[PDB]
């Protein structure tokens, strides 16, 4: 049993450490017998071993997130939702209302909507529900995509950056799972400064 | 057969209802005027196997044109004649929805619109690449090929097709293609009530129309093309080529600049 | 092009077929031509003729093809061999594709295609005798074959191309001027709400020379339109 | 005429050694509208591509319920060759767009999403030999510049013989008039083939020279992939 | 397209465990060692409106390859030399999945294999083929078509395309154009030429493998070999991947049954 | 592939049944007897820039072809005679305009109607090639006859140059199309007729009434009494039909 | 070139009345749910079926039926001449004449919203193709178990110097009068294809109606026998 | 008017069985038009009592009938469900509450009650013209397969594999090597124990598809 690196860079198919570990299941890490191997350009760690990863411009649903999304398509039973992921979300008409449909035609092609990912796994596409606190249309300020690789790094670390950001421009801007934050001038910029100078510590400034 | 296009790009009503407010007050999303050109460059000499190459880069738009010459047959359409057979390509790279195979539809426009901006304008001269006549002749073949769809992708197909014959050395090395001038197009887009100049693809998304003219150093009106769904008032298309000639100088000063002039 | 000539505005200001520089050639217009067809009509300006088709709105035959909040206008130009003077290849040319997009968009802001979301309408052009203006002529069969089949519209289209022979503005090119001409300018609009809905320009005109021609091609529309409005009205009543 | 090859001294008509590769270059991230996008340069051999992350197959009925499809075309500009190339995918183009796919087929972890589609567009700038391996690299890097896992890297090399003298990394002389033609490719931390093909003439033993002498050509191209990956910032 | 091939028949996950075991014991279900080939049959002369034919029927695999010779130009790129073309066609007959239409994809990559594999071995030459140079040369069209996809397509279509050019009867040109009752003579043919293919399965080696066995594999290896066991084209195939060692043992494992397949080739036409 | 036609646009069971009564008392829906042909018309020169036309309309069917002719290369294939070249287009190459342009070939060829080693300019070297394009503007039934009516029509108008004159033709043809409905034979079928028949059959004559070109079409089939019976009733009509097609050709 | 020579015999030594040799041999494909090998003489078809399968796109099926679908292909060694491998104009046609021979007899009705395949390539043309194309389909259709009204029957009855012949060859094709294939279900006396190319009068047109009949007949039985060499 | 023209006949389609009327009912290897019988299938004719049919030596496809028990295979993995084939012209469904007895919870299926390439006995529970097959695992050894060996035969054979009065079934579940459970889908699932002296039993569900038409067979088979 040995461990071959502190935390550098590490590239897919870079090993990582040997042996019996165990060490729960990461699409970052692949293990074949004993050998364990970095599957994407990320970061190497350790606590109690870990790649988190450096690229990654779609996201990837778990169930109890929450994402801000976009209506692409209106069905007659729903409508399809774009949160950024290898497949589509569906938000039900029943989940919007208080549960069935009088046959009508509401928000439309290209709304921004706030929501957690009620229900998701290998055999189905994500599936979302509007229901909890500040969930529903997004209806003003802008919406900025970054990577969702980028996501906890906007934040801090102590919830540090958070108040950075705010402190300086607008307000409220809400930093989904989903790597869109919504924002209520500019700062596209320096989340796309902290969002391209990321690798670089301790975080910051200015 | 021709039908309206399926799938097909969903721009946000927030993005658009925020893009119409800057408008308002004269400026646009990336900070250019309405006006205003994006940011040019244009790569020379980029395909090192090509007789001549141009690598333009318009805003997020990516265009790579190249030239190979040949000796073919002129035609029984006037044996007076070189050839010149012009090749636009979108690659299943270049964009998210785009797929492999032939020539699309807007890959046919955007090859027979600069085909004839450079034809009818004069701007190479068919009629001196004859090595003798009704026998033996020069075939230029313009294959343009777009790697990034950024938006208003005719203005880089041009500016990039133009830089690419200026670009070209003959062999048999002998000299340049019988270039007689610089060729450009402007690309005016009509936004709600407002004419924008050079649309990147937010606002290629949001457009009713746009209409496209090509001009000499004379400041001539030498090719006009009008696309999209959407239709413009005479009022439009008359203050349109207003803008786009004002442009025109601005932007065959920077393509000469480009070019070597 | 030849480099001097042919002679284009003869001898007294008169064109090589007997035209002003402003007058149009004959227009001969004929509805509901084809009995399996939910609208038709034929065409002809001068020695150009179209014939057009039209299939009102159905259903989609691959679903994904289709728009959930609109019509899709399936839109045909193409050439019979026999239109040409040189026997012309059935397959569809580069030219023909081209042309039929162009078509397309200029009907697609006249047709109001929001009226039958998730069905196909479909327009069918045919070019039996080609000599110029063919583009404009089976646009117009297609505007007329959508009024005879029933299918709601903003307006009609008529169109011209307008041009430049020997530094002479003219109206309504032939297949010589097309040919050895400095400038042909294609126009088309809907004529009621001052609306262009196809402007193409080929060859070589000056900024003043645009807006001359542009003018020519506006009052020469206003004709052709209402040749149009009077060729559905005949059904007397 | 047949140039000679092998000078006469053990050098070639380019000036290197029989083991020694060409100038090689790696840019990552050149396209702005694709997922991942990489620029590799091998002498001569220009390529690029561009990836686009896993998504939704357009027709439901060629996608896979366990795991993604992968859509990947070799194509070649038709200024990349010295007398122009027609546009419309040839017989050879469809041939490595194949081999192409399928040695990424083994690299790509595709069971991490079933359903959807992985799309790797290359386009070859200029051609000399080599094209397919080039293509491969700059893939396989693209890929990793989209973030999509992969269980190694893959790196390649065409090792030939030329004058009964086996040599590495062919140029478009070798490839023309040399007597064999070997592109290797594989995932060297895993020690495990990706792509093989021999075209031309060797012996038994020359195989297993050459071989050999691919595998130390992949490793040296191995860490130049490694770390044009790993420019981070650091 | 290039894509992911979206059809498997789905082999039984329980199906893939018998053949592993059955395997390992070091046997096969249709009764054979792990380095053995199925029966093989080859007809010359099958389809009689060809210049040369063969039928080969190797295990449930049949394939029918045909020679046309053609008097036409060379081209400017070297002009002493005639033409080869090779085209496979993997037949809507051959299998549940298989559509008509243009060459598919694995149609191409057979074409192709062959064709390096007969023309960089010098096995055909050329020799020769010109009749009058930079002006006359003969074309030699070669198709081959697969009726029954069994497996191992790839080493049937070699054999059948072999045995086709040596069953080519070759006709008089008197000036200009060609005739049919002088017969002139064979094809200018060197020697035979063999592919051996050589899948991983699970952990195994096999060499000429069924379609059961080809559905259950990582990865297939063919080798092509002249009479001085020479090596003369190698083509992977699959999704998976070998090891260095498996491809260094394939190799070996290929070519001591590149003798035994040889020998039967020879007996089947001289 | 070839496949059977997915797209059915279905017929009522009630009106088949309807028109199956009016057949009973030997009358049609349109008033025509179970023999008579649709009211047929004939414009030649109607496409000026082609050589030769005819825009034919037989019922609702409306068919129009023109000429084209130019000087190629007699093929290796006997160079003593000039070229036919037949494309027909349905105008919605589908199966149906294949078998439509090879039906009109065939009978047009072997009739020996248009003599092609009239043709030749020079043996073995220039020869006259005759380009006949076939567009069928409006699908209105019995496709066929209305076809080689306006090809033998368009060939008949055709002018030749150096203008010189006519083409050799010796004689016109037409093609009649017997079809099967229920239990009954039916003369040139139309739209509603085609889509409730079993099986028809097609007889081009000569001026002999002689037979020089057969097809059968349709999913369904006919007895050899049927098809006995169909080539009788056939020839009967060719007898009316040449006769008006030499009336609208000038004889 | 003479045809009948005076004496009362053809080129290749046969009566007016009478069938060039015929082998046929049933279930030679392992993955194909039906196949059969049709020689005519020098005629040689291969047909492959694949029984009741679902259609690939939905709207191409239909709701009450199976679709058929047929292919005629000729190989490009099996003419005289190299023949393109890309469908002819003649093929298309001749898949067409097939399919809609085939329609008659394949009871659809039994498996709706399905596709049954038939594929047939010639591998040795001269003259009969489309015949023994169709011949070997309908037997390849039965070695598949699909339910059929009756198996179909076809020989091309012509003329050559005047003289009715039966069943042409090559140079009866190519220099004869007529030529004339037909086709049939014997046991239902229903005509399944019917084609005339070159000359008949209505007289000799009855004359050669009858001697196909005949020379159907024959072949029929035939067909009986080789899909009953099961073991009867 | 009411003849039988042949004995116990090998029989092709399109050859005549009878002549007038009789009252058999619809069967889709026998066409009748008028009065006369025909075959439509190469087939084994025979007579009992009144009646007469043809057994079909032929069909390599399955024909549904509802609530017969096939054994089918796991192709796709719907969300509310399985697809499976069962070697019909139609693929069926199994729906996934029949399985698990309930609707599926908020995050059940990877696969793992079945995944694409497991075996199944299920039931046809519903099937018909407007419908594909409705699958069930609900009765006594239903379910997913997790052992042995599966043999695949024509469909048209099964009636013989089991015989006469279910006594094939017997003399090969007793040489062996059983159960063999011979599905009405021309598939049976064998479970020989077994290594390696083998069930190649294979082989002799082989010969009975080389001879149906031979009799008695069932000892013939030895």
């Amino acid at each position: 049993k040995i461990v071959l690196q502190p935390r550098s860079i590490v590239v897919p198919g870079e090993l990582l450490a040997e042996g019996e570990f165990q060490i729960p299941w990461s699409p970052y890490i692949l293990k074949i017998n004993s050998k364990y191997y970095s599957t994407v350009v990320g970061l190497f760690d350790v606590k109690d071993f870990e790649v988190i990863p450096l690229e990654g411009s779609f996201y990837y649903p778990k169930i109890n997130d929450i994402v801000i999304g976009l209506v692409e398509d209106v069905e007659i039973y729903g409508w399809v939702v774009d949160i950024k992921a290898p497949y589509k979300a569906y938000l039900p008409a029943s989940n919007l209302l208080g549960r069935s449909i009088n046959v009508g035609e509401y928000l439309d092609v290209g709304d921004y909507v706030i929501a957690r990912i009620e229900n998701f796994d290998r055999s189905i596409d994500p599936v979302l529900s509007v229901k909890g606190k500040d969930l529903g249309r997004v209806s003003n300020g802008i919406v900025i995509d970054i990577m969702p690789v980028k996501v906890p790094r906007v934040i801090g670390k102590n919830k540090s950056m958070y108040e950075t950001l705010t402190s300086k421009s607008g307000c409220s801007i809400f930093v989904a799972n989903n790597g869109r934050i919504w924002a209520t001038e500019i700062l596209i910029e320096a989340i796309r400064k902290i969002e391209n100078e990321s690798h670089i510590k301790g975080l910051t400034d200015r | 057969m021709s039908s309206t296009p399926s799938n097909q790009n969903i721009i946000p009503i927030i993005k658009k209802e925020s893009i119409v407010s800057l408008f308002e007050k004269g400026i646009r999303q990336d900070g250019r005027k309405l006006t205003d050109y994006r940011p040019l460059s244009i790569t020379l000499d980029y395909a090192k196997k090509a007789d001549g190459s141009a690598l333009v880069k318009l805003g997020t738009t990516m265009v790579l044109a190249g030239t190979k010459l040949e000796i073919d047959k002129p035609y029984e359409d006037t044996p007076n004649q070189g050839n010149l057979i012009v090749n636009v390509e979108l690659l299943p790279l270049a964009y998210t929805t785009f797929e492999p195979g032939p020539p699309d539809e807007n890959a046919i426009e955007l090859a027979r619109v600069v085909d004839r901006s450079l034809r009818d304008s004069k701007a190479l001269d068919l009629t001196k690449l004859v090595i003798e006549p009704g026998k033996s002749v020069w075939t230029v073949w313009l294959d343009v090929y777009v790697l990034d769809y950024g938006g208003n992708v005719l203005d880089a197909c041009t500016l990039a097709s133009v830089a690419a014959l200026y670009n070209t050395k003959v062999y048999k090395v002998v000299g340049k293609l019988p270039l007689n001038y610089p060729v450009v197009t402007i690309s005016v887009a009509k936004v709600d009530k407002y004419l924008v100049v050079d649309p990147d693809l937010d606002e290629e998304s949001i457009m009713d129309a746009k209409i496209s003219f090509s001009y000499t150093p004379d400041l001539k009106i030498v090719g006009i093309q009008k696309s999209g769904k959407g239709s413009m008032s005479l009022q439009d298309i008359d203050q349109a080529e207003n803008t786009a000639r004002s442009t025109a100088v601005k932007l065959l000063e920077e393509l000469k600049k480009h070019l070597g002039i | 092009l030849q480099v001097e000539r042919p002679k284009l505005i003869l001898d007294d200001g008169k064109r090589t077929d007997g035209r002003k520089p402003d007058e149009l050639r004959s227009i001969k217009i004929e509805l509901g031509v084809l009995k399996n067809a939910d609208g038709s009509a034929i065409f002809e300006m001068g020695n150009t003729k179209a014939i057009a088709a039209v299939y009102g709105p159905k259903e989609m035959h691959p679903r994904h093809l289709s728009l959930p909040d609109r019509a899709v206008l399936r839109v045909r130009y193409h050439m019979t061999p026999f239109s040409t003077d040189e026997r012309k290849n059935p397959a569809p040319s580069r030219r023909e594709i081209e042309l039929s997009k162009v078509i397309r968009e200029a009907l697609e802001s006249a047709v109001l295609v929001e009226l039958f979301p998730r069905t196909a309408i479909d327009v069918f052009t045919e070019i039996l005798q080609a000599d110029a203006g063919s583009r404009l002529v089976s646009l117009m069969a297609a505007s007329l074959a959508l009024a005879d089949a029933g299918i709601p519209m903003r307006d009609l289209i008529a169109g011209v191309a307008v041009g430049k022979a020997d530094g002479v503005i003219i109206l309504d090119l032939n297949e010589t001027e097309d040919m050895w001409g400095e400038a042909d300018m294609p126009i088309a609009m809907m004529p009621s709400l001052n609306q262009v809905t196809l402007f193409q320009l080929n060859g070589s005109m000056t900024p003043d020379e645009f807006r001359q021609a542009f003018d020519l091609a506006v009052k020469g529309i206003n004709i052709i339109y209402n040749l149009e409005r009077e060729a559905l009205k005949s059904k007397y009543v």
